[PDB]
């Protein structure tokens, strides 16, 4: 869980 | 000031770390929706408390095997039977009826044929049992669903309808829960008028108080409207004192600089951050004030209306969730596909969106609000898109790429 | 790379 | 013996670690298919070696701008032009033709209109240039594709058709490569007859020599058929000596115990493993023999026909790939969906399969051979399914679940 959006590894 | 820029991650964690958990109180079980249990809950009886039939049929001795039987009576829902089933007899049962003494199985009505009924046809007298019952067949024994002394709900359980129903089941009608936070909202700014006012020169209608109050109410918490407050020390300090006195949480929007001055100098509150490296939301401010060994929390949100609602969902709602006892108060974050290309900002960026699941597609689409079909331009925001900060590798995201979205509405 | 078959994590 | 069980991972790594890389030789470029370069290859001229037209059109002075022009001649593919284009003249060009002296751009024919042709109509005399050419427009300058002195192919490149064509392009017609391994195959077992024989009592036709030879040939390597060898020391030791003398690699199938005895006692070879914890393939044996400071490799595969072909693809083909200089000789492993449920064995398990891609599906289906539609029962194996060893969590895999498959055929 992170409040800061992440990019998708897949 | 300009206060140090705080990262979004530190701002968020700081809110959760510093927010307290409210105390507990005893409530009636019907008021338990959304509450968190502050006690374990035990059953004090068995469910069922008598051996109960699973089926419409006949209570039999499995040892009698198949064959022709006198029906000595009927056991029905809500009545204790007074007869004992002897060899070669049966008792009619309905679903849920207690099993009489002397019977050890139930044969469903479809595995039988009635031989004789009373002349008037109201009363069955003799029946052919067509099967060999397994002992205990079609009976719910005492305590099969709940045993006396069993813990049916653990402390920390966040209650919905089925939990309310379980309390009713076990007869535990008063329960200890965490308090809900009381949330006071004000707006500040000399340009603001009440929604009910016609415009005067230089002025606009205050929309934040309404949107923020509605947001909090949608989560179930009591609120207090503190109205519009003149943007000056005297009126700010008084509104803030009336909020502190009336509520657990005070949310202001606008004027973020008399506000940060009153909190620190006149109120003696600890401002933990005053600027957040985010978009929108840069001027957001969080402070706590300890009086009574009671900790008050204060959010000073930006005046811009879009920023006020985004920041409320990112910071305020999780804090309220903690206050009301939810053990993990963090919001639900799901994966979605972007409906449109989007340039990334160096700041983490958040935007209201609408989430929609299409036919047999495993990911929902996230469509950013304000740019919209007819029906889609009409829909209410149920997500907050969480865009990643710009990097050397990622400068732009494209339609169809997979993003994080915080759930903020009913899906 | 592995010469022994795996289960899929995803 | 029974030799220690070796894990599949150690067996595989041991094969690659212990297999040598063959020496090098000079070949003609046309024989280069599948070879690995043992030298860097440099261009000794420019491509193109003259400024070349990209288009059918006219070579112009861009400075003359648009307007009416005398055509002084034609430059065509394969001829050096002898005229210089002066102000107000042009030269006709075809695609690939060298650009004459004095022209610095090409205007395509579609951006022109012919004004006058010779009476006989064979020869264009004057043309209207309708556009302003950018200088160097529609010209490939000297060395635009390849520069003299540039390295066009690196040592270690595993050559296909386009690399053969690049050698031709640069005029490097003799090149240094790794040798291909020469592979000798025999079968052993007193029950075996040649394919060409009618059955006698107690006997079956030898199919492994044929399947194994074909497998190796499909990869492009020369082979030697050593035939069927009597399963005894004397004939085994001689066949093995004739194999060692004739080849880099010796593959036997059957008799795995005179075989392992001759290798160790009479041949003086180092047996690295003799049993592999795998399915099928348990009795597989790998040994090396160093004579001449030349290392020979020896595979003794199981007699069972399915096992012989699976083991050849898992162990032998990668070793041959290493021998012939391929830097990473490991096989290609892809993801597929199982077409049928499958119980896992405690041993890692391998089975021939057919891989098929369906309409707009990102994963192929893997269908295990032998159980099959008509057309699917007819198809040739292009994969080896690689099933995981049984665990407490995974005892069974289901239709649709994602598995590893080693590619063993043309897709
Ligand atoms: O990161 C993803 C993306 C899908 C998903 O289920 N995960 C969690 C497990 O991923 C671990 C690392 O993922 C990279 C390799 N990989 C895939 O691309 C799909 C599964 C998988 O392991």
């Amino acid at each position: 869980f992170n409040i800061v959006g992440t990019t998708y590894p897949c | 000031s300009p206060f140090p820029l705080t990262s979004m991650d530190k701002a968020f964690i700081t809110v959760l770390e510093m927010t307290p958990v409210l105390g507990t109180e005893i409530i009636n079980y019907r008021d338990g929706m959304g509450r968190v249990l502050a006690q374990d809950v035990y059953a004090k009886d068995n469910l069922p408390p008598f051996p109960a039939s699973v089926k419409d049929g006949y209570a039999v001795r499995a040892a009698d095997g198949p064959g022709d039987r006198f029906i000595i009576g009927e056991s029905q829902a809500g009545e204790q039977p007074t007869q004992t089933v002897m060899p070669g007899q049966v008792m009619r049962v309905t679903t849920g009826a207690p099993i009489p003494c002397g019977a050890d199985a139930v044969v469903q009505v479809e595995d039988t044929e009635l031989i004789r009924e009373s002349d008037d046809g109201t009363e069955e007298l003799e029946v052919r049992i067509l099967v060999q019952a397994r002992p205990g067949q079609d009976i719910r024994p005492i305590g099969h669903d709940i045993k006396r002394g069993e813990c049916v709900l653990a402390k920390g359980t966040h209650m919905g309808p089925s939990e309310i129903g379980l309390l009713a089941t076990v007869g535990v009608t008063e329960v200890e829960v965490n308090k809900f936070p009381v949330v006071a909202v004000m707006s500040t700014g000399n340009e603001l008028l009440n929604p009910e006012d016609d415009l005067l020169p230089g002025k606009i209608r205050d929309s934040n108080r309404s949107t923020l109050l509605a947001t909090i109410q949608e989560h179930g918490y009591p609120t207090i409207n503190l109205g519009i407050v003149g943007d000056n020390p005297d009126d700010l300090l008084n509104a803030l004192n009336e909020g502190i006195s009336r509520a657990d949480v005070i949310i202001t929007s606008g004027g973020v600089d008399y506000l940060k001055q009153v909190l620190d100098i006149d109120l003696h509150a600890q401002i933990h951050f005053g600027r957040v490296f985010m978009k929108p939301g840069l001027p957001t401010t969080f402070a706590t004030l300890d009086i009574d060994g009671v900790r008050k929390i204060i959010f000073a949100l930006p005046g811009n209306p879009v920023s006020a609602v985004v920041t409320c969902n990112l910071f305020v709602v999780p804090a309220l969730r903690k206050m009301q006892g939810i053990l993990d108060p963090r919001p639900t974050i799901i994966k979605a596909r972007l409906s449109c290309d989007v340039k990334l900002d160096p700041r983490p960026e958040y935007h209201r969106c609408i989430l929609t699941w299409h036919h047999q597609e495993p990911l929902p689409w996230a469509q950013s609000t304000g740019n919209q079909s007819r029906l889609m331009s009409m829909r209410s925001a149920n997500g907050l898109l969480m865009l990643p900060p710009k990097t050397e590798q990622y400068v732009e995201l494209h339609k169809g790429e997979v993003v994080d979205v915080m759930v903020i509405g009913r899906l």
